[PDB]
């Protein structure tokens, strides 16, 4: 079928490596059940630009899951804080890969928040993430009773009624040949 | 009663910078915003920038952004517009105007005479 | 002559509320002892979006200079308040939630932020059942938790008040939720009180297990806080009649008079600031493009008086004086009054609890 | 921004009847509810003076003679009789976005 899965990176060459990453991921598992899509794009300056741009460009593409990586100039540490809060109003899962802190640790704040790293080599974490992702989606479409994604985030005001089912399947997994050991999470989207 | 006051006329061979001074005597000075209008001869008004005496803030306009500066001194009352790298396109004369805080609009109510820089 | 205030007021659609009335309102105070004077200018919606808010603030923040904002809608979510809280951070604009999603509290805000709201704290709430726990001479209570956030500071609440009275608390034990491992902690609690502490999806549950077990009847008082009584007119087909819960006062105060209440506290902070430093914050020309270090409204709402009543805040955005109001559920299956919050001291009605059986 | 324009440049009426001016904008101009467009009259050698404010309230202090109306993106400024006064050029200015723009003038005989 089809299923998009949104990332926000850093430099142009992170993006094709989050591609071939998906084109393996698709050679791994199989064919003609499931297939992967790859939909990307920077970071801004702005953060008020950052938020509009995710609602306008990947929401509207119908991802699963968001990744989110820090920029290589440290100006400010809480960078995935719009991210978080425009797609945790949809209860879509994000997965941080670089960002720690004990701030984003609170689930009742941010609600969809997951992290490859405690909070006390980005081409790796990417390569790691993928894999936990794309096995909990083969996972989940086994199942019955899986609804679509939203679409924009104009007409719509709803939230995604097998989001919190997702994030459940999402944390009770162990990715096997870790690049560092087997991904597990705990009860709070650690490690 | 609010007034406001400013220099006399300017004459410089062409490449020097100018100076222009505006005096509030009726009012607190550090609550109104300041605004600098340039009027070209007979054919319009434009809108450099504004300053707020009691925070410092200063905001511009791009088409004269890095040509004009503009200080104040909270002591004296003054206002300071600072232009440099004059050109023979800056023979213009200027106003220091200042709102009244009780309306929704952005309007100008009270004038300075205005100052004639020549080059 | 001193200057005015810019207020810009959003109000749900489904409030029952005319545009006219918004920017007519003075007229019922007759500016009243507001120190300054206030244009207001009125939009409604009907649902936010994470984009259309944003879009909306910038909308209003180009028109004109905007001192402060009310915000209260009809949408019940939290995200719409940590979206407020980021749109404060951002801009440097005091934001009040007074009813809806914004009411809800939130801890831990951003400290760069001026977002302040109209509701009570966990703390505040677990006085107030205490209070009345205390009152109708209920000495033996037990808990019972769940792994929902929050639990841990309202066990740390909960023993820090019991071990300081003339009463001599006698609680029991400290249950908590991780049939072959809670059968244990359900076969362990024999005292009639139970404050139970959990969302609604899991209290259903967890109370229909106690029912069937034999946990419900003439002499077992459960208490829940205003988590697990939520929107009413939503009752589950398995809440016993004789619950215990507290919730803000939705029955007599209006949003007449909060947004009222709301545009004289900002008055008052705003006079406050001028009155030491001669000028008045305010937002930012524009969203789009690329800190205020002086002075902030942050530090002169620490005490505002209004019209008599004490309107000031906390050091975390909580209020001192909250509307809480205490309820039960009736035989015939809704929440009713049974008591009020004032002061620092409840006021019930019955002053010997009557008998309510559950279940038929 | 947005992009004022004002017609006729020149206008030469006799004293007594009336005198129109009109000034179309680029974009609307109005802010919930409240139409900014503001009048200015300039004698030569002078700094402006305000005239008209938010399109339609007049400013106190100035001769009833003065008046103007309009909405969304056309508004025009009328005034009668015709005196010894409309005599100097006149503008209109809009407060909707940062920066502000003026008009080109018009003068009158
Ligand atoms: C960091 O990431 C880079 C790029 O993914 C790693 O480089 C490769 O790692 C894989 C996994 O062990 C090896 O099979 C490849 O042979 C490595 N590349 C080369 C050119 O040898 C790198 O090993 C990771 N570790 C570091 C250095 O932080
Ligand atoms: C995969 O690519 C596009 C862009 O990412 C995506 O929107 C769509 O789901 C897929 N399109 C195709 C060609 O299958
Ligand atoms: C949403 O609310 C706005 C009020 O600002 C209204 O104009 C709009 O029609 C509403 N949308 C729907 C679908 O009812
Ligand atoms: C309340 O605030 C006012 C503001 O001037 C201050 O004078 C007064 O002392 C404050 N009250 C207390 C009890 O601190
Ligand atoms: C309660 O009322 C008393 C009686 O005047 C007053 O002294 C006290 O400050 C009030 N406290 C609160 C929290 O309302």
């Amino acid at each position: 079928k089809i299923v998009n899965i949104g990332a926000v990176l850093s430099t142009r060459k992170h993006e094709q490596m989050f591609r071939e990453a998906v084109n393996q991921a698709n050679k791994r598992h199989g064919s003609w059940k499931i297939q992967l899509n790859a939909t990307s794009v920077t970071h801004k300056p702005n953060a008020i630009q950052m938020a509009l741009s995710v609602c306008e460009d990947l929401i509207s593409s119908q991802v699963y899951a968001i990744l989110v990586s820090h920029p290589p100039t440290p100006n400010d540490h809480f960078t995935p804080t719009p991210v978080s809060y425009t797609a945790g109003f949809y209860r879509i899962p994000v997965l941080g890969l670089t960002t720690r802190m004990s701030i984003y640790s609170d689930k009742s704040i941010h609600l969809s928040f997951l992290r490859t790293v405690p909070p006390y080599n980005e081409s790796a974490h990417i390569s790691d993430a993928v894999g936990v992702v794309a096995q909990a989606v083969h996972e989940l479409l086994e199942k019955e009773n899986i609804t679509d994604p939203p679409r924009g985030c104009v007409g719509n005001t709803n939230i995604w009624k097998t989001g919190p089912l997702f994030k459940r399947v999402l944390m009770s997994s162990k990715y096997a040949d870790g690049v560092t050991g087997r991904v597990e999470f705990n009860e709070d989207g650690d490690r | 009663q609010v007034q406001l006051q400013q220099s006399g006329a300017e004459l410089m061979k062409p490449g020097a910078s100018v100076k222009i001074s505006c005096k509030a005597t009726g009012y607190t000075f550090r609550s109104y915003w300041i605004e600098w209008l340039k009027q070209r001869p007979g054919h319009g008004l434009e809108w450099i920038g504004e300053i707020l005496p009691g925070s410092g803030r200063t905001n511009y306009n791009e088409k004269f952004k890095g040509k004009a500066t503009i200080t104040a001194d909270t002591s004296s009352n003054t206002a300071y517009m600072q232009l440099s790298s004059l050109t023979s396109e800056d023979s213009a004369v200027y106003y220091c105007t200042r709102s009244r805080g009780t309306m929704i609009t952005r309007e100008f109510t009270y004038w300075g005479q205005g100052a004639l820089v020549t080059v | 002559g001193p200057p005015a205030l810019n207020i810009a007021v959003l109000l749900g659609h489904s409030h029952d509320v005319t545009e006219r009335e918004l920017r007519n309102l003075w007229g019922p105070e007759q500016a009243t002892g507001l120190p300054l004077d206030v244009n207001v200018v009125a939009l409604l919606m009907n649902r936010t979006d994470p984009k259309s808010l944003i879009t909306h603030v910038c909308d209003l923040m180009s028109g004109a200079r905007i001192h402060g904002l009310v915000f209260g809608d009809d949408t019940d979510q939290e995200a719409v308040a940590q979206m407020l809280d980021f749109i404060s951070s951002q801009t440097f604009i005091p934001i009040l939630g007074i009813h809806g999603g914004a009411s809800m509290i939130m801890a831990d805000k951003d400290p760069t932020s001026t977002f302040f709201q109209f509701g009570a704290s966990i703390q505040q709430q677990a006085t107030v059942m205490l209070k009345i726990m205390q009152d109708y001479d209920w000495h033996v209570f037990s808990l019972v938790t769940t792994i929902f956030p929050g639990y841990r500071d309202f066990i740390s609440f909960i023993k820090t008040t019991v071990d300081n009275s003339f009463v001599g608390w006698d609680m029991q034990n400290v249950i908590t939720l991780d049939d072959a491992k809670t059968q244990v902690q359900l076969k362990k609690i024999h005292s009639s009180v139970i404050l139970l502490y959990c969302s609604k999806d899991e209290a259903v549950l967890i109370l229909s297990e106690a029912r069937s077990l034999g946990l419900t009847g003439y002499d077992f008082f459960w208490i829940v806080p205003s988590l697990v009584s939520g929107n009413t007119e939503l009752i589950p087909k398995e809440f016993p009649s004789g619950l215990i819960s507290v919730s803000y006062d939705d029955w007599d105060y209006s949003l007449e008079a909060r947004v009222r209440d709301g545009l004289g506290i900002l008055t008052t902070a705003a006079s406050s600031m001028l009155e030491k430093f001669s000028y008045i914050p305010e937002a930012k020309a524009s969203c789009y493009g690329q800190e205020t270090p002086l002075h902030t409204l942050h530090q002169f709402m620490v005490n505002v008086t209004w019209d008599g009543k004490d309107l000031s805040f906390t050091e975390e955005g909580y209020q001192v004086h909250p509307r809480l109001v205490v309820i039960v559920l009736n035989k015939d299956r809704e929440w009713e009054k049974v008591g009020k919050w004032e002061n620092q001291t409840l006021s019930l009605r019955h002053a010997v609890w009557p008998r309510y059986k559950s279940f038929s | 921004d947005i992009v004022l324009t004002q017609s006729p440049a020149s206008l030469a009426v006799s004293l007594g009847q009336r005198a129109t001016i009109s000034c179309r904008a680029s974009e609307s101009v109005e802010y919930y509810g409240t139409t900014l467009m503001q009048w200015y009259q300039q004698k030569p050698g002078q700094p402006p003076k305000l005239l008209i404010y938010a399109a339609s309230n007049v400013d106190s202090g100035v001769p009833a003679r003065f008046s103007g109306s309009g909405s969304g993106t056309d508004f025009s400024l009328n005034i009668h009789p015709v005196e010894e006064d409309d005599i100097a050029m006149y503008f209109c200015q809009q407060s909707r976005k940062v920066p502000s723009t003026f008009g080109g003038g018009t003068k009158l005989e």
